[PDB]
């Protein structure tokens, strides 16, 4: 998984 | 001030020979890359800003530009594989590893987040992050007497990044990297935060998804009782990876499967096999199928826990994917079970739902059910009760279904169905 | 007769 910050 | 800047203005600020102008422009890029709808990641990449942001990661003298450039790059790395590659190609991996030792907690966390995105892209970037030596400084951030002293979000991000280092196959993570991470993972699995517990379970599900040697590394750390405890959790984001991990462990040896039974996992299956989430019912039935593929004493534990009526249940009514796994659970049970155990399965009413599923337009489920019928008849042959079974299949309309399968397109189905008619229905 | 996640699904 990858996750964006905000 | 730094809200809604054009890429051109950001480039002008970053290309100035003024650290404060560069900082204001980097914050402007971070805010652009942080917007909910369509952030201009490709426009920022095309403007050649990634090498500038990576050099700003090394500016120890200006901690705000370190944070702004780390956040901007984290947002780029969170995108497509090509976008993550641009971050890696800019030399961001050693620069982010150097920031893990930062005295500023918000910068260290941003570096943890960025490395999780890079490692999560796949096997090659995960292994590259490991080769650049990320594991030791990541583990050092968790080397505290009590995990409860750490900030919630900070611990959640560290757990998530460690789970991405455990993720992906072809190849699976390096053996020594897995051995190094596992003691911290066991500790995170006993933490009380549901998000930490969910991601620790996901890390364990990735590590147990492989050969028996991989499962052994995990099972030897004594985590199976803690995984069974989490299998009983009320939170669906915890139960989902806990069940995946347990399901993966029971694909292993009979001895590894026994540790799951000994920890009391079968007592959770009446609720898992009736769970309102179809994916939980499906993976619980898959887990059951691998346990019925075990020893006769393990098949006996399924019986003793009253789980055969629950298998009759899922075979009778469930989503088709769960019913296919239930068909597999029955065929595995009938292949390895004793005559008494197979007799018990028929007495619980397995025949009628097993026959009703012969109408399904799936060649694989038909093959699996036809195999189970043959095995049940083989048990009836030892008791001389083949006639009682033949009448039972006739009465629920099973005979009409097997006879129709004699003209089926598949070779194995055609052969197995003709065999059963000639041996028991003539 | 054990089946891994990819073999099953």
């Amino acid at each position: 998984r990858k996750r964006g910050y905000s | 001030g730094t809200v809604n800047w054009s890429v051109e203005d950001i480039v002008k600020g970053i290309n100035s020979n003024n650290l404060e102008s560069q900082l204001q422009a980097t914050q402007a890029a971070r805010k652009l890359l942080s917007r909910e709808k369509q952030p201009p990641i490709d426009n920022i990449i095309r403007a050649g800003l990634i090498p500038k942001f990576v050099s700003f990661l090394g500016k120890t003298d200006c901690s705000p530009i370190q944070f702004e450039s780390a956040w901007a790059l984290t947002n780029i790395a969170s995108g497509t594989s090509e976008q993550t590659k641009a971050v890696v190609d800019g030399g961001a991996i050693p620069a982010f590893i150097s920031l893990l030792a930062s005295p500023h907690a918000h910068i260290s966390e941003q570096a943890v987040w960025a490395l999780g995105n890079i490692a999560g892209d796949g096997s090659a970037f995960r292994d590259l992050v490991i080769k650049h030596g990320a594991i030791d400084p990541l583990l050092a951030l968790l080397a505290v007497p009590d995990l409860s002293t750490l900030a919630c979000g900070y611990l959640r991000n560290l757990t998530w990044t460690l789970s991405n280092l455990c993720r992906n196959k072809n190849p699976a993570p390096p053996l020594d990297a897995v051995e190094q991470i596992l003691p911290t993972l066991v500790r995170l699995l006993h933490h009380n935060d549901p998000e930490v517990l969910a991601d620790s379970c996901w890390a364990i599900s990735y590590l147990t998804d492989g050969p028996n040697e991989r499962i052994e590394m995990v099972v030897k750390k004594g985590v199976v009782p803690q995984l069974v405890k989490l299998l009983g959790a009320t939170e669906l984001p915890i139960v989902t990876p806990a069940l995946r991990a347990i399901g993966n462990i029971v694909t292993g040896t009979d001895e590894q499967t026994q540790k799951v039974i000994d920890a009391g996992a079968l007592a959770v299956f009446p609720s898992l096999l009736t769970n309102p989430k179809t994916n939980i019912q499906k993976e619980a039935t898959w887990t059951m199928s691998n346990i019925t593929a075990g020893r006769q004493d393990q098949i006996q534990q399924v019986v003793n826990h009253g789980l055969v009526p629950f298998l009759v249940g899922v075979l009778s009514k469930a989503d088709f994917k769960t019913q296919k796994e239930a068909a597999w659970a029955i065929t595995n049970y009938t292949s390895g079970g004793t005559v008494e155990q197979i007799v018990y399965l028929v007495h619980c009413g397995i025949i009628e739902p097993l026959m009703n599923l012969l109408s399904a337009k799936d060649t694989k489920i038909i093959q699996v059910i036809l195999d189970a019928i043959s095995n049940i008849f083989q048990a009836a042959e030892k008791l001389g009760e083949t006639e009682k079974l033949s009448i039972m299949i006739e009465e629920c309309g099973g005979l009409d279904k097997i006879e129709a399968l004699q003209r089926h397109e598949n070779e194995s189905v055609y052969k197995a169905s003709l065999n059963l008619i000639e041996k028991y229905f003539s």
